[PDB]
């Protein structure tokens, strides 16, 4: 969807022309950093449900108010709910970390996220605060690389700014 | 024309060798196969009529082109020409399926059809499609399980598949 | 629309599976050869308007009944419209190259192309040779094989994108059969 | 009524109150577009007489609304103002928009949905496509007309296409974007007594457009093409294809069991002893109504024809794909103690007991057995 | 649109009858129970939102499969989608109830609504399930007897007016079937 | 002459009627999933969707007949001449009764209001007699597909 | 010829089945702690499913064979050959014996209507014709698996 190369063909497209020079000057991007975010992709999805145990817990110990009676986590399958609710979103960024740009986020997690979650009492502060739990957890030297950890949190904090 | 045995003898033959026991491996699978072979036939040939007739129906349904007036099918004569030309595909692919080898096919069928449509200003493309339709109307109807024993013949629904692609390719 | 990147993540989403190393590889290949794909689009686009020019008079000179009168290309505007309804796919066909995948041009030109040459009485079958030479001129031009004007380039195979480049100018003549 | 010359009311950019009004009408698109040269000129505010520019707002943004002396007031007011030159031709079809009059029998008369069909053919001149739609759904009933009228004057098509002194009409325009979105356009915009009055729904393109499969019929979209571009094929050959067409967009025919939901359904050999084929897969359709009344409660039969569902069928098949990977049995040489598909078969008894003696029933039947995963 | 005493000029405008004392009784009782149909209005819009977010949870809970991928409640663009999909259902039933006759949601909101969700793939069946529990739901409202919240009424007779809400939402029903 | 509880008794299974017929053809699967098997019967959509159909006409059937409170109309536009149809078509005999027999259990389980995932409500009672009744209509079903 | 006994006494039986296959696994485990164990029989959801549906097969063996009042459908397509297949399926023959003889054990209990749980409604009279017969079906079955 909205990645790199489907703009520079949108744009070739509406102006409706051929792809020029510049059309593919920019797909000469993507050969210097796929390599640094391939594997920031597959990194994430070979440990990915171990940093849904270790921090879609801990919103809960932020926000322990919604567990009690006629809140948003009243029994155990509401609370498998939201660990299904904050996977998905961490298997949307490891689908932006493989295509280049922030087309998966948009139309399959972001697009339409205003109007749930407050139709069914759902706070975002405790999304935002387990995926800001995830990002501020990031170190180059071990969990990946320099410049694996850069756009992983970018692809994060995206998530940040359109949940808030 | 040749069968499948026919061929490999006369590969035999033409270097003056004995059969080695290995293709008489070869040939008694090909013996294993033989009532499955023949259920395919079967169910090709009692379908025979609605595989050319809802082929025929669906091809100018998309290209309406055809029996427009003008249209390379636009007679009463020129429409029963191109059924009974599928028709005629349809008996020399099932002629090839119990042969074994495409040589019938090949032979007395596909040989000089391309010129012969260029000859008439006939759109061979056209004909490819039609080929086509009638391939998955036959291969779709050749697994069902009506009236036969339960078990596999994948590979021959494949080598089905083959004849009519290359009948398809023979004609563009 | 969709590349090959977002190819594989549209079929990953349908089974809720995490792209891994084991279909990663595939990926890296074709990121292994951008520069071949990208000096291919490049020969494209270069020489495209006798890319087009020559198309058209070939598709012309084979069938001299589309300039007699009730020529589908009989007058002067019926010429410049059929010149730029193939220069059309070509810069079509150039998007799907350079995007890896035949979608871009699958639901933007092909989508709805077949009724319009059938509702305005544009003959099928000579627009199907009009693409098919087309798609020859596409694979003399990124194999370097043109006898009419050479390109330099770098040693090495480029058959793998000229299938490519194969696969999309059929689909073209599948949409309007 | 606000300025004697205005160019743009409500600022909704900040750079329209230093854009000046323009002072002559914007040219045609650069492409060459083959159609045009057949179609009639354009109209714009400097060209035309009063009494052809009212005339030709009438035949576009009304459709033709069939408008009497007495009826629509509002639009005359509107009328006063521009025959002043206090306002731009597309202020006044914004304020054209805005007007009850045209409230009345197009977003009044119509339906949510074609509704938003006849605003892009009334003001762009041609037919949204799905994502489109989509998005102005959500400015129609939950930010109101008002934005939604707005959303297309301040469009950068509009303003692209039509500037500030040309009327909206049809245009052609060489390349278009989709090649669907050109046929589409055609399909909308027919020639002379197009009466969107007439038909309350149109039932035909509100199913083409409401998916990006699915483009609508051939004759459709070449009926309004201009002669020349489409006769020698209209005596007899297209002709049928095109009566037997405009009887079915008379009455507005529905699409159910033509191009959408197609379902090849079996030969009426297979089931000649079950019914006949005017009476098969109908059945009876029962609403139990609760209410703490008996003055007022009801109960409601009727047969229905009930037609299969591929999007449910589509949904189940990828739900049970995690049967099919999971093995089914072990074997051995012991199965010839259960010879036929008797392995875990068991008999079913049910057993009737009721008030009355006539109705009382025994069962037995023989049948597999599987534990469900909740227990 | 029409509302109820629109609804019987044009039944009189068929026989070019005038509207007199014989049926005008019927008018002055639906007249007097004024208070009762704008107080069960009142009623059903007071508590719209629960009333949405209930009976969509309440779809999804008893078939889990639009929930599972490939499901057509699956992603949250979609439950955004549905979630005022009934919504509109509701608004549009509340029009009805007022109006005092269902020709405001009837070629509004149910004219063209079928092919709408057929093209678009939405199941019907669980549709009709979802508009089911609304119709259940309107008739604990305004019979008062909703044990989950209690809202003050003067005393009296209301089912007149729940068998009304009733039969507006079949129609719902029935259009989508 | 039973009058509120019959009215009672069909009211629990025409409204949650929807999940019935997709949790019988999942437990249909359930079983063999050589069903779903390319070259089974219930193969992609045409066929899949037919068998929801034909899942919901027997489920309705039963209704009307509890309604009526008699099994006439489960026989004159319902039943006579359902068993050759369906050997016609080539369906497979064996699942179809498996396939019943859920609507059967999951029948009894809504009027006894002893399903673990809903709890209904109900005035207060004991619906035995009705509870038989669509067992033995649902086995006038089972008895004609055998 | 016992008419209305035997068709009180399999009632009282199919329609608490489900009771009974579901204490009586749970007895097996309730002494036998090392069948759930890593290693045991009685392991996953592979193997504890088979033990329900096995359980229920040799209930319900039995009261066809009360309802038709002998041991012939006990013998033909039930039991001859059981002994084989599951040493050839290596379950522990002995914990078999137990859950066989906890069917028995409420069998009878729930004919002469002595559940603490739940009293039945009968006429007044006295089953004891039919709960030693039961036993004697138990004891054929329990005389297989040993
Ligand atoms: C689907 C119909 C397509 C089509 C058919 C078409 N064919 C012809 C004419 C001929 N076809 C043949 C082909 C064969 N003849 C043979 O004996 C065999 C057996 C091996 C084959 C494959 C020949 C020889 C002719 C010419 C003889 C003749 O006139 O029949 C025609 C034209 C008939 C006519 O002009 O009178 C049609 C229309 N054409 C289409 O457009 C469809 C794609
Ligand atoms: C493709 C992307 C995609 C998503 C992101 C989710 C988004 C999402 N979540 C829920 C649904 C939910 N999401 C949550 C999650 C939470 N509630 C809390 O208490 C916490 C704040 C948080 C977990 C940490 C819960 C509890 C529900 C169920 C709410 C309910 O059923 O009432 C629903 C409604 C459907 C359902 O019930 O499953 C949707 C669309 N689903 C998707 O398909
Ligand atoms: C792909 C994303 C990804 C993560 C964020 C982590 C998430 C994560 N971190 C830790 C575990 C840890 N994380 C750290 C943090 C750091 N360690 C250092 O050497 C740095 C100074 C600093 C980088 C932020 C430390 C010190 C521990 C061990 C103690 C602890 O559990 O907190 C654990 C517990 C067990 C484990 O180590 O795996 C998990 C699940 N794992 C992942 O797979
Ligand atoms: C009168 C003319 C005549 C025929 C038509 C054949 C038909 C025929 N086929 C089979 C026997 C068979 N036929 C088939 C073929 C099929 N089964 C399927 O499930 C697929 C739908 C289809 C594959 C194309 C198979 C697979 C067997 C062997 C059974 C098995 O092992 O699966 C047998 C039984 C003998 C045997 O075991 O081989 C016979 C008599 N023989 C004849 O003499
Ligand atoms: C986005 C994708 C896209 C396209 C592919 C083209 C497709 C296209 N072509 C034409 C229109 C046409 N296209 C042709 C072309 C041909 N007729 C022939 O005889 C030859 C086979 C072939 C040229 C090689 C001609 C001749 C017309 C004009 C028909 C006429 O008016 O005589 C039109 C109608 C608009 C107009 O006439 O101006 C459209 C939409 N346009 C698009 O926007
Ligand atoms: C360019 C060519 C052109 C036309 C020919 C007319 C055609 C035409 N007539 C009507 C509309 C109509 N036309 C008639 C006419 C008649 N009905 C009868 O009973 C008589 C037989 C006949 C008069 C002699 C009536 C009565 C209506 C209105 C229908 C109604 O709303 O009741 C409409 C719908 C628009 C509207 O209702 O305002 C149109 C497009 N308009 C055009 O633009
Ligand atoms: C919303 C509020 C509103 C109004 C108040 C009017 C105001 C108004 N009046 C006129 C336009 C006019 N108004 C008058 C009126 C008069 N001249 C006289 O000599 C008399 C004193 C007086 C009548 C009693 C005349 C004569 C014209 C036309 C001027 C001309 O063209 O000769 C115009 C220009 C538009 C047009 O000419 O069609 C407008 C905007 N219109 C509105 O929309
Ligand atoms: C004026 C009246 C009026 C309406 C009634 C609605 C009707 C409506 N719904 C949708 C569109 C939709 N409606 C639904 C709703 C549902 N699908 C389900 O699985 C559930 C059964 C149900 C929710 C309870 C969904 C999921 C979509 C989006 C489909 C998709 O893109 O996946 C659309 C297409 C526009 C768009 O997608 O933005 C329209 C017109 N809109 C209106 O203007
Ligand atoms: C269409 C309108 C309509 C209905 C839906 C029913 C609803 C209904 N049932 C009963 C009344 C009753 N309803 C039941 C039925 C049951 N009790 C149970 O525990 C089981 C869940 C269920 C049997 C399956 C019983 C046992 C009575 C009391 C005896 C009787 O009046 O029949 C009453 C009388 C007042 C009351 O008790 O509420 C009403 C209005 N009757 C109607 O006229
Ligand atoms: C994988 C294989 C597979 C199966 C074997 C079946 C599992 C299954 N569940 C039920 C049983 C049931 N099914 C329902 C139906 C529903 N419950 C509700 O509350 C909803 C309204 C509705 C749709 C879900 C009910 C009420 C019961 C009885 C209670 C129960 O056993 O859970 C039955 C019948 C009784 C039984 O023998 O257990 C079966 C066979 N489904 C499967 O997927
Ligand atoms: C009045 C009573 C009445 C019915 C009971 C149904 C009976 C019925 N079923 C089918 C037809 C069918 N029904 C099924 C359904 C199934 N096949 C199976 O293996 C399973 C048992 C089940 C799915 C779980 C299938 C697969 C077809 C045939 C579809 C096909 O392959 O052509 C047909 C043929 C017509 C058609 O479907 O187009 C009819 C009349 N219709 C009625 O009018
Ligand atoms: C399928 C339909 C069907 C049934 C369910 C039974 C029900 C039944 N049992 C008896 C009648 C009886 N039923 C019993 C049975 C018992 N008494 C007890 O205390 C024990 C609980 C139980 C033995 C296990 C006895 C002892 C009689 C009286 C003697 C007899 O008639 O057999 C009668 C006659 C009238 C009556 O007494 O109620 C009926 C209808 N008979 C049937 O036709
Ligand atoms: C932890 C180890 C463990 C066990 C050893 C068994 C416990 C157990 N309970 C019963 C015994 C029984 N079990 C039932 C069965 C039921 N009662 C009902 O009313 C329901 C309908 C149905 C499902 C609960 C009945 C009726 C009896 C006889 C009465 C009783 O002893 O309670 C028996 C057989 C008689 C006996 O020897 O006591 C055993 C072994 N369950 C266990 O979990
Ligand atoms: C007609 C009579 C008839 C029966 C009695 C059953 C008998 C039976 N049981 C099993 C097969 C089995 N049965 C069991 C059940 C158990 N193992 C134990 O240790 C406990 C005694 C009990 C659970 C409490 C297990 C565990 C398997 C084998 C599952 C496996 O590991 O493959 C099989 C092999 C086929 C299969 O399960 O796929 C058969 C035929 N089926 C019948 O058709």
């Amino acid at each position: 969807m909205k990645s790199v190369i489907t703009t520079v063909v949108s744009a070739a497209d509406a102006a409706g022309r051929f792809p020029s020079n510049s059309d593919l000057e920019s797909i000469q991007g993507n050969i210097q950093r796929s390599a640094a975010r391939l594997e920031a992709a597959e990194k994430l999805a070979g440990n990915h449900e171990a940093v849904v145990k270790e921090a879609g817990d801990a919103c809960f110990a932020k926000y322990a108010y919604l567990k009690n009676p006629g809140e948003a986590g009243e029994n155990q399958e509401k609370i498998n709910k939201c660990y299904r609710d904050v996977d998905h979103y961490m298997r949307l960024v490891n689908y932006c970390l493989v295509v280049g740009g922030t087309g998966p986020l948009d139309e399959w997690g972001i697009a339409g996220a205003r109007e749930v979650y407050r139709t069914l009492n759902l706070p975002t502060s405790a999304y935002v605060a387990s995926i800001a739990y995830t990002r501020d957890r990031l170190c180059v030297p071990r969990d990946m690389s320099a410049q694996a950890g850069v756009e992983f949190s970018a692809y994060l904090d995206y998530l940040i700014n359109a949940l808030s | 024309m040749l069968d499948a045995f026919a061929k490999v003898v006369a590969q035999a033959d033409a270097r003056g060798e004995f059969l080695s026991n290995t293709q008489i491996d070869a040939l008694s699978k090909m013996v294993k196969e033989g009532n499955q072979r023949l259920d395919i036939v079967n169910k090709v040939t009692s379908n025979a009529s609605a595989i050319v007739t809802n082929s025929a129906r669906a091809l100018f349904a998309e290209q309406p082109q055809l029996i427009q007036p003008g249209g390379n099918a636009y007679t009463s004569r020129r429409m029963a020409a191109c059924l009974r030309d599928m028709e005629i595909v349809l008996r020399y692919v099932s002629y090839a399926m119990i042969a074994g080898d495409s040589s019938v096919l090949d032979d007395r069928c596909l040989n000089g059809l391309r010129e012969t449509y260029q000859a008439l200003g006939t759109p061979g493309s056209s004909v490819a499609v039609a080929i086509q339709k009638m391939k998955d109307a036959s291969v779709a109807l050749a697994n069902d399980t009506t009236g036969t024993p339960i078990g596999d013949c994948s590979s021959l629904v494949a080598e089905l598949a083959g004849y009519f692609d290359r009948a398809a390719v023979s004609v563009v | 629309m969709l590349d090959a990147f977002s190819r594989v993540v549209v079929n990953s989403d349908a089974k809720a599976a995490y792209v891994g190393g084991s279909d990663l590889q595939a990926l890296k290949s074709f990121i292994a050869d951008g520069n071949k794909r990208l000096d291919a689009v490049n020969s494209i686009v270069s020489n495209a308007s006798c890319m087009v020019s020559d198309a058209v008079s070939g598709m012309i000179c084979e069938n001299p009944g589309l300039i007699s009168p009730g020529g589908n290309c009989y007058t002067n505007r019926r010429m410049a419209a059929c010149l730029r309804d193939g220069e059309i796919i070509l810069r079509y066909v150039s998007y799907a190259l350079l995007a890896g995948d035949a979608s871009v041009l699958e639901d933007r030109c092909l989508n709805g192309l077949k009724e319009t040459y059938i509702a305005l009485g544009v003959p099928t079958n000579s627009s199907i040779r009009a693409v098919s030479i087309m798609k020859a001129q596409a694979v003399a031009f990124i194999t370097n094989t043109a006898t009419e004007r050479k390109m330099s380039f770098a040693a090495g195979d480029c058959t793998s994108l000229a299938s490519e480049v194969a696969s999309y100018f059929d689909r073209v003549g599948a949409a309007i059969s | 009524l606000t300025l004697p010359g205005t160019a743009e009311t409500n600022l909704a950019v900040p750079s329209n109150a230093v854009r000046k009004v323009q002072p002559y009408p914007i040219a045609k698109p650069p492409s060459y577009s083959s159609v045009d040269s057949l179609r009639p000129a354009r109209v714009s505010r400097m060209d035309a007489d009063w009494a052809t520019i009212y005339e030709q707002v009438r035949r576009q943004v009304m459709g033709n609304a069939y408008v009497m002396e007495g009826e629509a007031p509002d639009i005359d007011v509107a009328f006063s103002q521009l025959k002043g030159g206090n306002l731009t031709v597309r202020e006044f079809v914004r304020a054209v928009g805005k007007s009850a009059s045209y409230r009345t029998r197009f977003m009044e008369a119509k339906s949510s949905y074609n509704f938003v069909l006849l605003n892009f053919k009334h003001f762009l001149g041609r037919a949204p496509t799905q994502e489109e739609v989509s998005t102005h759904i959500q400015i129609l009933a939950t930010s109101g007309l008002e934005a939604e009228i707005d959303s297309y004057i301040d469009s950068d098509e509009y303003k692209a296409l039509f500037g500030d002194h040309v009327v909206p009409y049809v245009v052609y325009r060489g390349t278009y974007l989709s090649s669907e979105r050109f046929n589409r356009m055609v399909k909308a915009n027919p020639g002379g007594a197009t009466s969107d009055k007439a038909k309350s729904n149109l039932n035909m393109i509100a199913t083409v457009a409401a998916d990006l499969p699915t483009d609508a019929i051939d004759v459709m979209r070449g009926l309004p093409s201009p002669i020349t571009s489409e006769t020698l094929a209209f005596g007899t050959a297209y002709y049928w294809a095109k009566v037997e067409k405009e009887a079915s967009e008379g009455r507005s025919a529905s699409p159910i069991g033509e191009k959408i939901g197609k379902f090849d359904h079996a030969p009426i050999s297979t089931y000649t002893s079950l019914c006949s084929y005017d009476k098969v897969n109908k059945a009876p359709q029962i609403s139990v109504t609760n209410v703490g009344s008996d003055e007022h409660s009801y109960v409601s039969v009727t047969s229905k024809y009930i037609a299969p569902d591929m999007a449910a069928a589509a949904q189940m098949l990828a739900d049970c794909q995690k049967y099919k990977a999971g093995g089914n049995a072990p074997t051995g040489k012991w199965m010839k103690y259960y010879p036929g598909t008797t392995v875990n078969m068991a008999p079913y008894i049910s057993l009737n007991d009721t008030g009355s003696d006539s109705s009382r029933t025994v069962s037995v039947t023989l049948d597999k057995v599987k534990i469900s995963p909740n227990k």
